[PDB]
RNA sequence: CCCGCACAAGCGGUGGAGCAUGUGGUUUAAUUCGAUGCAACGCGAAGAACCUUACCUGGUCUUGACAUCCACGGAAGUUUUCAGAGAUGAGAAUGUGCCUUCGGGAACCGUGAGACAGGUGCUGCAUGGCUGUCGUCAGCUCGUGUUGUGAAAUGUUGGGUUAAGUCCCGCAACGAGCGCAACCCUUAUCCUUUGUUGCCAGCGGUCCGGCCGGGAACUCAAAGGAGACUGCCAGUGAUAAACUGGAGGAAGGUGGGGAUGACGUCAAGUCAUCAUGGCCCUUACGACCAGGGCUACACACGUGCUACAAUGGCGCAUACAAAGAGAAGCGACCUCGCGAGAGCAAGCGGACCUCAUAAAGUGCGUCGUAGUCCGGAUUGGAGUCUGCAACUCGACUCCAUGAAGUCGGAAUCGCUAGUAAUCGUGGAUCAGAAUGCCACGGUGAAUACGUUCCCGGGCC
């Protein structure tokens, strides 16, 4: 993992994005491909709407998720079975 | 290699040239131990904000007669095949076939 | 092959039937770890050349069988062994033997299959009589 | 079978290079390159030259030409358009110097070239061949081969032929083997070219 | 006076000089049993003494460097078997019965391409 | 003390820039411990030699670095300035240290 | 002469079994399963084949005799070791094996032989003694010889093939077991026992030096 | 010889017994022993019960047994009912930590399948 | 639980 | 009739286990393309997080990312704000140079236009170049001559001999060429030269460390030489080639290893290194961007690594290498950290400094044959470092966990000596990312009766 002396990565866009959400209210789901962020605990109660590749997969972020990568959320590859 | 793959490394290293000391600066604050939690975060924020082609990571060597992303020798800036084909005309000085 | 070595002796007794079996007792070219398990098991044993000569003599083959395709058949023919192949092969299933045994060291191992040699007692003397069992049930193809 | 680059083989036993100066390697790839672009410039600017080899020393380049007169120009003012150019390229003060090729029809590159002259012209390739091949023997090379691969008169099916006189003793190391290749861009498409011309051995 | 030899074995040089003395033995300022645990190498080291029966008449100052153990050992005795014919030109003929005269000239064979080691190809799969 | 390191890629080119040097050094007053032959450098390169596969067909490749020291001991003016006018054979790299 | 002859031993011919029946003519009778050549024919033929050899010597013919003693005593050409197939009809290419021959004669005199590498030295004169056996008598031949004499048509049928060939008339000492055709000058007689063959040798060495004289 | 609800071996010296702990390794043994006293080497039959009593303690300074075994399951758990990468990869009993898949994971998927 | 060692660890 | 680790004789493996890696398959939005019997499958790739990247999804551009030409603008540039995932739009601040025939051209930036650019699009069965392969196997040919109506033959076959169409002898062939061999590199011995950054025999000192003064001996460095030729000797043989043994010699019969690959074969491989005929796309098959994928996993195969232990594991102590790399680099010492590492900071473009501590070994102790003090997979927790960034998908560390595995069926692979086996070490690629590859030393075997058999090949 990231070195503890750089502190938690997100991308500044992202960030930016929580915060305005946060303010203005129960806003809609944020849209991003930040799969490498961080989530912060001021993302809790915020649907982010994660890109796995093709797809903005709808994370509602709880208390449980935070310190995670955003990307974990949204699993990439699609696989159901052999047979 | 295609034209435009050999444009994107010119372009990367350009941009790498353009934004070297300004990287050193954010990444030295970012790592020194003595400096403000509120001065290391906001070093880590700009360091996202240049351009990712900023970053020498990015660059990949190419061989400089071909564009070829493989086989490439740092020694002579050329790949396996240009190496080989420049060695047996005579044109690395000093290079011949080795035997021992 | 179509187109037809000096061994050191060992140090400790200067024979170089010593040193061949150091050399078939040895393992990924660990000679002094072969060394000391040879030189504990014959102290063990134990002069220590004397019991060595009387514990090869009881394993020694004399005949053997080979395998000889003649007319799209192949049958066990007995030959003759040869002095350098009698004691290669004796010190071979010597080796063998002890490997195989269930004691703690390979010193000890080794000690108890020559110990048990002497007597005409271990695996190693059963493999020799074995060989000699084969080349009697085929006396038969002796001079084919 | 493939064979060893007969120049390759003999760097240094019987054969110069032709590139001779030294670095380390900060500078290495960058003299390599800027060589690569002099022979890329002045191969092109004396394609009508008959230039053989050209050597570079560092920057200092020696042209061996057949035609010294058409290089040099009119009170060497071909040569100084050359070496201007050359400087620009080096980014180093340059001096063209122009060896003689006294015996073209001795001289690898310029037989291959010479062939490939002839086959873009569509001259027949044997005919190409064969004259290559007696006139190199009459100016007393000790032997001589040259090979032409590719879609000859512009057949369908590609094939190699190849003539040879005298002795090209090639796993002789020895040998004083002049080697050289040249390509014919045809309306069928790239015919090689390789000659060899053995000179005597040491 | 003293006699000097030059020993060479694997990537192993041995600097032996010998002089009339005790039977003393100093390998890179240790003695023999010091320098050399394994009795095979001390046996070689002293194999050229023992053939010509001068183990107790003369000293050894010796300097060894390259090799391991055996090289090392080995060296030794090529360089104390050529200090002895310095020393006495009669005893050549008997050290190179011995076959302590050769320079063991066996080193470890290049690695080459496509191969694992020297000779040991990779594994086949027809099927 | 005047210490000068050639370097070259030939060995023959490589002795002729010292036997130079210590001729007109000598010649002039100067003490001249003479070229002292260091370990040449031997870097290998291995290549495919194929366009595509055959990864045990390849080339071995090495450029050999002659490297000689020579030290100018108790030098004069005429020392320094003969060994400014000298005009070493190109592929010979000088490094004069002091 | 026919006494001449008999003390040489020319009218002993082969076995019966081995004639050639071409010989027929030839041949006087059979002593002792030994045929014996009817020497009323040989002298006279032998004294027609004299008279043409006097002939092409007095025009400065060259005489190639296939022995050394008698070819060197009348200044004129032999091959006594082997005959190198094509040594007339590919003489082209045979000359220049001579043209070797005469190199190593020189290498031997500017002192070659002791200048390269002693082991591949004699190697060069290995050579020169095979070249020299094969080659030796026609070293200073320069051309064809304007007629070929021959000891053995039978053993000798590819030195007789090669002069028809070209066009050089053949006399050859032709035995009852020899075939006559391709020799303009069939002498019939002994061509295995010494005396005989000497006999045959020095006569025709006689009109060699005196044609070329005369 | 009863530790953390365990009997740990009498026959084996204290280092190697008290990692029949789960929750105790190497580390963690010489650890223990070091602060009671205990020399590694000593066997546990030769050990009283007041020096058992004083690993007793020591033990119970780290969280070892059915503690640490309700610790992990729950670490697991608690990714499972995320629906993180990793929890998925612990629902499909498949490697967590990126490992190839395609070959091997053998560990993780158990023995071979067939068609 | 999360939130707790998020920002324990890391200094903001 | 011969040969080759072809078999046999041996030694160690593969096949079973876990893991790494490639491939097939299946799956997928995509799992980019190529390599496919030997001669594809740790192969192109000497190193896919982003980049690379060729693929997918979505967002975008249309003379264009990359050239030349034309006209019109305007110095380049630099600094910064907003929107945006970014591409990219909007700005804003600032600069206003150089050539100065004082005309203006030229940098370099835009915008418009269409000649064109662009294409890792297709055809390796249109090609060049390069490569594999039979095979470093001893072959393959030509001229002239001769023989045959002719295709062709001879030479090149034959008797010996050789690693060898190697050499000798014979011979309707005589010669020659390409191969063989030799010349090249390296390794083994010696000599001469030079003598630092390497060396330390003798000689003084000494803090006992080549540390110092010194010495030039020796190791060594690397230039030049010498040396091996069946040269000598005996026997065998066709008064031959050669063979067998012997002497001397560091080395002996090609001393060891490498480089070196004939005419050709497989329409073998590569249009994705590059180049190139033809074909095809041109507001798209070109170009830019973010995110994903190339790492998927019922499974099959290939190549490896690590094991299964006691010839071993663990702990402590303690020996002996070679080869190599290094400036946006190698980084000591010291301090901090259990550790990965961190901080501070010498030295070194290197025989100097650094990576760097060889490991196996040896001594002592312990374990005592157990799924264990074997094994180290998997997984949890906590970290470090590189990097804009390690979720998908890095390496490493610590604590905890402690799987399968008890030496592997049929079958099958490698190796003839400093080899195999085993032990470490280094390098290329590379920000980081080896169990692969390339290289280096250490220790160091067994066996070869023989040629019936299997496989490949040579000659009649
Ligand atoms: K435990
Ligand atoms: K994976
Ligand atoms: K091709
Ligand atoms: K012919
Ligand atoms: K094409
Ligand atoms: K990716
Ligand atoms: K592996
Ligand atoms: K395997
Ligand atoms: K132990
Ligand atoms: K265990
Ligand atoms: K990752
Ligand atoms: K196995
Ligand atoms: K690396
Ligand atoms: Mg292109
Ligand atoms: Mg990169
Ligand atoms: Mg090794
Ligand atoms: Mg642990
Ligand atoms: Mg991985
Ligand atoms: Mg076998
Ligand atoms: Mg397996
Ligand atoms: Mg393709
Ligand atoms: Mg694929
Ligand atoms: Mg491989
Ligand atoms: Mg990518
Ligand atoms: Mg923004
Ligand atoms: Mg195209
Ligand atoms: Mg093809
Ligand atoms: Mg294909
Ligand atoms: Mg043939
Ligand atoms: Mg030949
Ligand atoms: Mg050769
Ligand atoms: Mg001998
Ligand atoms: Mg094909
Ligand atoms: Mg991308
Ligand atoms: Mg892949
Ligand atoms: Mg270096
Ligand atoms: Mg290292
Ligand atoms: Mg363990
Ligand atoms: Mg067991
Ligand atoms: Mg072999
Ligand atoms: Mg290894
Ligand atoms: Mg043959």
């Amino acid at each position: 993992p990231r070195s503890l002396k750089k502190g938690p990565f997100i991308d500044l866009h992202l960030l930016k994005k929580v915060e305005k959400a946060v303010e203005s209210g129960d806003k809609k789901p944020l849209r991003t491909w930040s799969r490498r962020s961080t989530i912060f605990p001021n993302m809790i109660g915020l649907t982010i709407a994660v890109h796995n590749g093709r797809q903005h997969v709808p994370v509602f972020v709880t208390d449980e998720m935070v310190g995670h990568k955003l990307g974990e959320f949204a699993p990439t590859r699609t696989y159901r079975g052999h047979a | 290699a295609k034209q435009s793959m050999k444009a994107r490394e010119v372009k990367r290293v350009a941009l790498a040239d353009k934004y070297f000391a300004k990287r050193a600066e954010l990444k030295a604050i970012i790592s020194d131990v003595n400096a403000s939690d509120e001065d290391r975060w906001n070093a880590v924020l700009k360091l996202q904000t240049l351009p990712r082609d900023s970053s020498p990571s990015r660059q990949r060597n190419r061989c400089r007669q071909t564009g070829r992303p493989h086989g490439f020798l740092r020694k002579f800036g050329l790949s396996r095949i240009k190496v080989r084909e420049a060695a047996m005309r005579g044109e690395i000085p000093g290079l011949k076939k080795a035997s021992w | 092959p179509r187109r037809r070595r000096k061994i050191l002796p060992d140090p400790k007794f200067g024979s170089e039937l010593l040193a061949k079996f150091v050399n078939i007792l040895m393992v990924d070219g660990k000679k002094s770890t072969a060394e000391s398990i040879v030189y504990s098991a014959l102290e063990t044993l134990a002069s220590e050349l004397e019991a060595f000569e009387v514990a090869l003599e009881n394993v020694r083959p004399t005949v053997e069988v080979k395998s000889r395709r003649v007319g799209g058949s192949t049958y066990q023919v007995p030959v003759e062994v040869r002095p350098v192949r009698r004691n290669a092969l004796a010190m071979r299933w010597i080796v063998e033997a002890a490997r195989k045994r269930g004691d703690k060291s390979m010193a000890l191992r080794l000690a108890n299959e020559l110990s048990d040699a002497a007597e005409n007692k271990g695996t190693a003397v059963k493999k020799r009589e074995d060989v000699h069992r084969m080349a009697e049930a085929n006396k038969a193809f002796a001079h084919y | 079978g493939q064979k060893v680059h007969p120049n390759g083989i003999r760097l240094g036993i019987v054969k110069p290079w032709n590139s001779t100066w030294f670095a380390n390697t900060k500078e290495f790839a960058d003299n390599l390159d800027s060589d690569f672009k002099v022979r890329q410039y002045l191969t092109k600017e004396l394609a009508k030259a008959s230039v053989s080899r050209i050597v570079i020393e560092r920057i200092r380049v020696t042209i061996h030409t057949a035609r010294p007169g058409i290089v040099i120009g009119k009170k060497g003012e071909d040569v100084e358009k050359l070496r201007k150019v050359v400087a620009d390229i080096a980014g180093v003060p340059a001096q063209i110097n122009i060896a003689e090729v006294r015996k073209p029809e001795l001289d690898a590159k310029l037989v291959a070239d010479s062939i490939t002259s002839q086959l873009e012209r569509r001259v027949m390739f044997r005919r190409a061949m064969k004259r290559a091949v007696q006139n190199a023997m009459r100016l007393g090379a000790k032997g001589i081969k040259v090979e032409v691969s590719g879609r000859l008169g512009g057949a369908e099916i590609a094939r190699t032929e190849w003539y040879r006189e005298g002795r090209v003793p090639l796993h002789t190391l020895r040998a004083d083997i002049d080697y050289n290749t040249s390509e014919a861009h045809t309306t069928y498409g790239v015919i090689g070219v390789k000659v060899w011309i053995f000179k005597g051995e040491i | 006076n003293q006699y000097y030899g030059t020993g060479r074995r694997k990537s192993s040089a041995a600097r032996v000089f010998i002089k009339p003395g005790n039977g003393k033995i100093v390998i890179n300022q240790r003695s023999l049993e010091q320098y050399f645990g394994r009795e095979t190498a001390r046996m070689v080291v002293r194999q050229p003494l023992e053939l010509v029966d001068m183990v107790e008449k003369l000293d050894l100052y010796i300097t060894v460097k390259g090799g391991g153990i055996s090289g090392q050992a080995g060296a030794i005795r090529h360089g104390i078997t050529r200090a002895l014919m310095e020393y006495d030109e009669s005893l050549r003929s008997e050290l190179r019965k011995a076959g302590f005269v050769t320079r063991d000239a066996r080193q470890v064979e290049r690695k080459k391409v496509g191969l694992r080691k020297a000779r040991r190809r990779p594994q086949f799969s027809k099927r | 003390r005047i210490r000068i390191r050639l370097k070259a890629f030939d060995h023959r080119l490589i002795d002729q820039a010292t036997a130079e040097i210590v001729e007109t050094a000598k010649r002039t007053g100067a003490q001249v411990r003479g070229p002292i032959p260091l370990p040449t450098r031997k870097e290998r390169f291995t290549v495919l030699i194929s366009p595509h596969v055959n990864k045990d067909a390849r080339d071995q490749y090495e450029i050999r670095t002659h490297l000689r020291l020579v030290d100018i001991v108790e030098p004069t003016e005429k020392t320094v300035d003969a060994l400014m006018r000298l005009d070493l054979a190109a592929g010979v790299d000088v490094q004069i240290s002091l | 002469s026919m006494r001449d002859m008999l003390k040489a031993g020319v009218h002993f011919g082969h076995q019966t079994r081995y004639w050639n029946p071409k010989m027929k003519p030839f041949i006087f009778g059979a002593r002792n399963k030994v045929h014996i050549i009817n020497l009323e024919k040989t002298v006279p033929m032998f004294n027609e084949a004299l008279a043409e050899l006097n002939k092409i010597a007095s025009r400065k013919g060259k005489i190639l005799f296939v022995v050394k003693d008698a070819a060197l005593s009348c200044d004129q050409f032999f091959v006594n070791h082997r005959w190198l197939g094509g040594m007339l009809t590919n003489w082209k290419t045979v000359r220049q094996s001579i043209k070797r021959l005469k190199d190593l004669e020189t290498q031997s005199q500017d002192g070659t032989f002791d200048k390269l590498t002693k082991k591949e030295a004699l190697m060069r004169t290995r050579e020169l003694e095979k070249l020299e056996n094969s080659l030796g008598g026609i070293k200073d031949m320069g051309g064809l010889p304007d007629a070929l004499f021959v000891i053995d048509a039978d053993h000798e049928h590819i030195a007789i093939k090669e002069a028809n060939n070209l066009g050089i008339p053949v006399f050859a000492i032709v035995d009852t077991n020899s075939d006559p055709d391709g020799v303009d000058f069939v002498i019939p007689g002994n061509d295995d026992a010494i005396r005989a063959v000497t006999l045959y040798l020095g006569a025709v060495a006689a009109t060699v030096r005196e044609g070329r004289s005369q | 010889a009863r530790i953390a609800g365990i009997n740990i071996p009498d026959h084996k010296h204290a280092v190697i017994a008290l990692t029949s702990i789960y929750g105790v390794g190497k580390t963690r043994s010489k650890a223990i022993l070091a602060a009671a006293g205990i020399a590694e080497d000593v066997k546990i039959s030769e050990l009283s019960e007041g020096q058992i009593d004083t690993l007793r303690d020591e033990v119970a300074k780290f969280v070892v047994e059915g503690d640490l075994r309700r610790e992990i399951s729950m670490s697991i758990k608690r990714l499972m009912d995320l629906g993180c990468y990793r929890g998925l990869r612990h629902r499909r009993g498949l490697p967590v930590r990126g490992q190839r898949t395609k070959t091997n994971a053998r560990t993780r998927k158990g023995p071979r399948k067939p068609i | 639980g999360r939130v707790d060692r998020f920002n324990k660890r890391f200094n903001i």
